[PDB]
RNA sequence: CCUCCGCAUAAGCCUGCGUCAGCAACUGACAAUUAACAGCCCAAUAUCUACAAUCAACCAACAAGUCAUUAUUACCCUCACUGUCAACCCAACACAGGCAUGCUCAUAAGGAAAGGUUAAAAAAAGUAAAAGGAACUCGGCAAAUCUUACCCC
RNA sequence: GCUACCUAAGAACAGCUAAGAGCACACCCGUCUAUGUAGCAAAAUAGUGGGAAGAUUUAUAGGUAGAGGCGACAAACCUA
RNA sequence: GCUAAACCUAGCCCCAAACCCCCACCUUACUACCAAACCUUAGCCAAACCAUUUACAUAAAGUAUAGGCGAUAGAAAUUGGGCGCAAUAGAUAUAGUACCGCAAGGGAAAGAUGAAAAAACCAAGCAUAAUAUAGCAAGGACUA
């Protein structure tokens, strides 16, 4: 968990046990080229690889193998009408191999104007012949 | 040279670079030859139950009624939880009833927190 | 939201919103007269009398209360004419939109006599408060199926008591219900 | 060659100019006082 | 400021009546239209 | 051009508010009041400056010396900075004397 | 903004004057 | 741009990404889009039935009366630009289809008397009347520019017009106002233009040539 | 396993999904404790679904089906913790008759205010502890102006807004 | 056609010429740098550590030197955290300047002195120059050739 | 964080003749000329030059603070 | 006819009243975790230099006193909301932000539609429209 003071641990202490957790996970759409046995996920940064180990394998039941983060700095460099740094936030990534043989795919995700498309058809264009005479009139 | 941003693990030297780090927690401690030592018992287990035949779905119906808000203050708990023991055991030493004076033995504390979450 | 934001038509989070009030304007605030919140009588779906200007004396239906300006926007009167959907090439289409009314320039109507009406909060044993007319002694009321899905919870099950009141802890009642046993008693550290 | 003279490190900056040195002494002590008394968003390196 | 001046283009135009014939700025900006103003009269 | 091009909003003015109306009443509360108060106890303002007149460093003085004690610290030191300079000023500085 | 009526209003004639001797009336 | 999809392809390659909000006020339009059914020139009593039960007040034998009274006065409100009344006399899907390409130029219409009776036609059926009038009068155009020059018609000489004018209402305040004017495909064409026209061939690139 | 990253395929790609209410705190009062440590991993099981689901409509370009849910969930989940915190607190005003679940004092730190220390863990008492040693926890009597200007400071910001609001209710009267 | 540069690491900077869209690297959105390299170390209490380095051998020194344990007790878990991008830093700048080290010492790497034209004066840099060869000038300064001798300090 | 001196623990010095030696790179400095003078530069450029195994040069951290420091005294240097 | 002009209200000032305000953070602040504080202010300046000296309710009273008896200093007993500002103004403040500085520190500028945007005229400077012998650029004039 995270924002949570962790209770001390002294030699010869119990487990120390998570059972309400408080960070999430995302899984992102690797943006290159990349194995097909690894998933990429966006851990919160005070997330550990260990955590994020038993984290795929005591809710997802995933068989992760290995696991590989760094920390992405989003940039600093944009700027309000004040002239003030907008900071992106960083955000620490997690980069899963699966035991078994296994192979992840990210799947394709994402595969009134009655009277407007109406009146669309109905334009009638200005003929070239009327020179800018309004064709309402019946004469 | 700047001050407004934040001094960040990414920005000193390679003695800076190395000592701070993000929000983490420690798992084990450094030995000779820069050893770490990962304490099984420092990592975080994450109990998790089991979620079969378990009919509770992430939303609720909009059929549901609404009602008032009653938060849990202490009367209520000691009322419903202790109180018929009470009248039960009065009709014919706290601690009988669940009450604990001291919990230096006990497993999960009070206080000070002794559990996560 | 910035400081004097500025009320509008359009919702205070939408896109043409932040095309009409961007973060760097500071306009001359509205003075609007400040209406309680008790005080506030005109709801979405009350039948109303436009008094003054424009159609005056026509009675229409509040589609819209924006209550940070004291606001009724009465359905399909008030209109004025705006177009949409104006390209390059195409001049768009024309529409009545609504122009808003304060609520001084609004009067309700009794269901039963449509009048203009000033309207007061009456205490009755029955209905501890509703809108009485002062013109009649009438009450008017408060204006105005599903399917679950694979993912809702049905009403029986999100209104079942389970809780049998403890002076366990949720880690004491998951430690005994999951059958977890610890044998490695805690030990105490100092706290300064 | 004149002008050149700030050539920075991050060790001289926080061991010269940094919070831990500033509460050092009482004279920083005022220093970060007059920061927070103007107001200011950074008091120290 | 508790009173400043608010009639002072009528001023200028007082003096700037009598330049509007001559050359240059003189016709036209006030620190040379006094004293070609003056020096005319 | 510094000139506005539209006429100002109208100054309506009500002659018979009730702070014009009542205006000046109780001025001659002493002298047909059987003296018992005395017209500068019927007004308000500083407590430092209820029926007295001086001149600027005359207020600041006693401005200082009867609410001095109170007053905000830089407010108190650019009080004691104004009588400074306006006795530099007034004892040595001017033409006639 | 200064404050005041009689720039504002002297001025108001004015270019009263400058609308007539630009479009004169018929 | 030229039509909402571009607009929204290049919102998604811009980056722009405008999320579908929802607010509780719609617009409500007083109109139609075009014609429910388009009558063809050279049975319907039930639709008169659910005018006559909305209305509870309404005569087809007084009706070509009033449409010709609707006509009339809206094109005289073309005489003098009184779009307030417009608005009164003409539906929101007329109101562009006559007065947009006016704007600019005086007109001079002028009505003279008619030459039949004018009539009724179809009528058909939130809920919208609309009813279908044959007209058959005598008009006097003169369209002018921005410069006072005469463009299309003479002021003084009559003209003789067929006018299938189609009426719609809607169906608690609304009147009857002109909604549309079906020009049929065997009518003759209208006056000829005063001025002359070229019309241009097709633009051609370099590598182009024109077969 | 990583399908329950997604939803139902069914949804993909359909711009609006039906979606019932939040849990509520009055509902999730009327359950066990096993029972909101169960549904705590349904809603976040739940919320990883619908943050994945985020991420790649940003990737995408595309707006969310319907980006309402996730508020919902968002509200179950601090519903769901902001109940079991309150049965936290009763168990431990119960047991201790503290309100506060981690300990600490109120302190003065060098630059004069009163802050609230929260108590860290520690192993060694905090006599021979080197480093809280040196964190002092007194202000010296050249602290003391600057206490007096930022107490000038806040009565000045203080009563600029309440003249302020004299100002607009007068504003007010003038106008209505 | 240039290269006396380049490629890395250190220090610095902090996403700053990646994708999509909007004289002739800016904005919005998205994405990325993945530890084996490098930081982040050490259980006490006593007890040991006279003989440089220079190919360390002859030698040859003086300025006299950069490198190590033992005794007993305690000790059994293990691979976490952080850095990793760029055309970059300090000089107000897309500045002929300043910048440590390891490699290549002409490059396998990196770059372009000319927007186009004409061929004025004056100016800058250069190449050549008859005869003479310091006559110039404060002074052989500059340039070209390289040299003799004597004073002062 | 420049610069004056110092502390700690580091580093570089090709080739040729044969030591605070000589020729000579890198590197340090800046004699003399010319360009530049709101410049490329709030002191540079091009060439010529002095030194280049030593009282050398240099990276990193630390120390000395203004009634002062520091100084192979130029009354220098101590953020243009 | 371009540049532009304008604008009224954000706010502020002076009074009165009333005594105010989860997590991480003194190690390289924003980092989960190991053997000590008090010590006269001085000086500018006035004395036409300077050197002792030089101010920091009413009334007694500028009195007694003190003082290179000179500049000057000086008691006590006793007595008892706005004839404010309105965007170069008013706070520096839209903000102690941007930016500058190694740091202490310094320190900005600005906005104006309408009920609803789900609807002209006038500063300088130019342009329309370059110039004609001769001279502080005018004045007397003149048919010009
Ligand atoms: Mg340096
Ligand atoms: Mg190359
Ligand atoms: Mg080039
Ligand atoms: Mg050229
Ligand atoms: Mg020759
Ligand atoms: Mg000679
Ligand atoms: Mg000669
Ligand atoms: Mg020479
Ligand atoms: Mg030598
Ligand atoms: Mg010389
Ligand atoms: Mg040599
Ligand atoms: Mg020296
Ligand atoms: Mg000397
Ligand atoms: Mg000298
Ligand atoms: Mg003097
Ligand atoms: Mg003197
Ligand atoms: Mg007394
Ligand atoms: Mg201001
Ligand atoms: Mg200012
Ligand atoms: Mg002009
Ligand atoms: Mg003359």
């Amino acid at each position: 968990a995270r924002n949570v003071v962790y209770p001390l641990y002294r030699l010869g202490g119990p487990q120390l046990r998570v059972f309400r957790t408080n960070f999430f996970i995302q899984l992102v759409r690797p943006g290159v080229a990349q194995p097909e046995d690894t998933v990429q996920f966006r851990i919160p940064m005070e997330m550990t690889r260990v955590d994020l180990r038993n984290y795929l394998e005591g809710i997802y039941n995933v068989p992760v193998a290995a696991v590989r983060t760094r920390v992405q700095h989003g940039s600093n460099k944009r700027r309000d009408h004040r002239n003030v740094r907008i900071k992106k936030p960083d955000y620490k990534v997690a980069y899963v191999q699966l035991a078994h043989g296994q192979t992840f795919t990210f799947p394709d995700l994402f595969p009134l104007y009655s009277m407007l498309e109406e009146e669309r058809q109905q334009r009638q264009s200005s003929d070239p012949r009327r020179g800018g005479v309004p064709s309402w009139f019946g004469l | 040279a700047d001050r407004m941003s934040k001094w960040t693990s990414k920005r000193g030297p390679r003695s800076f670079r190395g000592r701070k780090g993000r929000g983490a927690k420690g798992i084990g401690f450094l030995t000779s030859g820069w050893r770490f030592v990962q304490i099984k018992e420092m990592v975080p287990e994450f109990v998790v139950p089991d979620l079969t035949g378990f009919k509770l779905k992430p939303y609720v119906s909009y059929l549901a009624p609404e009602s008032e808000e009653t938060p849990l203050t202490a009367a209520q708990l000691f009322s419903e939880a202790v109180a018929p023991a009470i009248e039960k055991d009065f009709k014919d030493n706290l601690e009988k009833y669940g009450f604990e004076p001291t919990q230096e033995g006990k497993l999960f504390q009070l206080y000070p927190r002794n559990f996560l979450r | 939201l910035p400081p004097h934001y500025r009320y509008g038509m359009s919702p205070p989070g939408s896109v043409a919103d932040k095309r009409k009030n961007p973060p760097w304007i500071r306009r001359r605030p509205v003075v609007v007269e400040p209406i309680s919140d008790e005080d506030w009588y005109l709801f979405c779906g009350d039948t109303v009398e436009i008094l003054e200007g424009k159609d005056a004396g026509k009675q229409g239906k509040v589609v819209q209360v924006i209550r940070q300006r004291n606001w009724v926007v009465v359905g399909g009167l008030n209109t004025h004419y705006r177009y949409i959907g104006k390209t390059m090439d195409y001049r768009g289409t024309m529409i009545p939109s609504e122009a808003p009314l304060l609520h001084r320039q609004v009067k309700l109507v009794d269901p039963m006599d449509r009048k203009p009406t000033e309207i007061e909060w009456r205490f009755t044993e029955a209905g501890e408060r509703v809108r009485v007319s002062t013109r009649s002694g009438r009450i008017i009321p408060k204006p105005e199926t599903w399917i679950d899905g694979p993912k809702d919870t049905s009403v029986e099950d999100a209104l079942e008591r389970t809780y049998v009141p403890c002076l366990k802890t949720l880690q004491e009642e998951v430690m005994e219900a999951m059958g977890i046993k610890e044998t490695r008693k805690y030990k105490k550290v100092y706290w300064y | 060659a004149r002008g050149n003279e700030y050539q920075p490190s991050n060790i001289k900056r926080k061991n010269k100019h940094g919070w831990v040195r500033r509460l050092s002494t009482p004279a920083g002590v005022q220093v970060i006082l007059r920061r927070m008394l103007k107001g200011r968003k950074s008091l120290s390196h | 400021l508790r009173n400043r001046v608010t009639d002072r283009y009528f001023r200028i135009q007082e003096v700037l009546k009598h330049a509007r014939h001559f050359r240059g700025r003189k016709n036209r900006c006030y620190r040379l239209a006094v004293r070609t103003v003056i020096r005319a009269f | 051009i510094g000139i506005r091009l539209t006429l100002p909003p109208p100054k309506v003015v009500d002659r018979w508010n009730e702070k014009r109306a009542m205006f000046g009443v109780y001025d001659n509360i002493g002298i047909l009041g059987n003296f018992e108060k005395h017209p500068k106890e019927l007004i308000r303002g500083p407590i430092w400056l209820r029926g007295w007149k001086g001149n600027e460093l005359q207020r600041c003085i006693r401005k200082r010396k009867m609410v001095g004690s109170r007053m905000f610290a830089d407010d108190l030191h650019n009080l004691n900075k104004r009588i400074r300079y306006l006795y530099k000023h007034f004892n040595r500085h001017g033409k006639f004397r | 903004v200064k404050k005041g009526f009689r720039a504002a209003f002297r001025f108001q004639k004015e270019l009263e004057r400058q609308r007539l001797l630009r479009c004169p009336p018929p | 741009f030229k039509t909402e999809k571009e607009f929204m392809q290049h919102a998604r390659k811009a980056g722009l990404v405008i999320p579908p909000e929802k607010s509780d006020r719609s617009i409500h339009l007083a109109c139609t889009a075009g014609i429910f059914d388009a009558y063809v020139p050279p049975a319907s009593q039930v639709s008169i039935r659910r005018i006559k039960d909305y209305d509870a007040n309404f005569k087809i034998k007084d009706f070509p009366e009033k449409a010709k009274d609707i006509f009339i006065e809206a094109h005289l409100c073309l005489n003098n630009s009184d779009h307030d009344r417009l608005h009164t006399l003409v539906t929101e899907h007329c109101f562009p289809d006559m007065t947009w390409d006016i704007k600019y130029k005086t007109v001079r219409w002028s009505f003279v008397e008619s030459l039949e009776p004018s009539h009724v036609v179809q009528v058909r059926c939130n809920v919208y009347g609309q009813i279908t009038v044959r007209m058959h009068t005598r008009q006097t155009l003169a369209i002018y520019d921005r410069f006072g020059r005469l463009m299309y018609g003479q002021e003084d000489v009559p003209k003789d017009v067929l006018e299938y004018v189609v009426f719609e209402k809607q169906l608690p305040y609304g009147s009857w106002r002109m909604h549309t004017k079906i020009v049929p495909p065997w009518a003759p064409p209208k006056q000829p233009i005063l001025k002359t026209v070229m019309i241009p061939g097709p633009q051609l690139k370099p590598e182009e040539e024109y077969e | 396993g990583l399908e329950e990253f997604f939803d139902d395929p069914k949804n993909w790609g359909q711009e609006k999904v039906k979606s019932g209410a939040a849990w509520t705190c009055q509902q999730l009062r009327n359950k066990s404790n096993e029972d909101l440590h169960k549904l705590w991993y349904v809603l976040l099981k739940e919320r990883n679904m619908l943050l994945t689901l985020e991420q790649e409509a940003k990737r995408q370009r595309l707006p969310m089906p319907s980006p309402e849910r996730l508020d919902k969930v968002v509200d179950s989940m601090d519903a769901l913790d902001k109940v079991v915190q309150e049965r936290e607190d009763a168990l431990r005003l119960l047991q201790t008759g503290q309100e506060r679940a981690r300990p600490g004092a109120w302190r003065r730190d060098i630059f004069g205010r009163i802050i609230w220390h929260k108590f860290k863990q520690w192993v060694i008492p905090w006599h021979l502890n080197k480093r809280y040693n040196r964190k002092r926890f007194f202000a010296l009597p050249y602290v003391d102006h600057f206490l007096r200007l930022e107490r000038e400071k806040r009565a000045r910001i203080k009563a600029r807004k309440e003249n302020l609001e004299r100002k607009k209710a007068k504003i007010l009267l003038k106008k209505f």
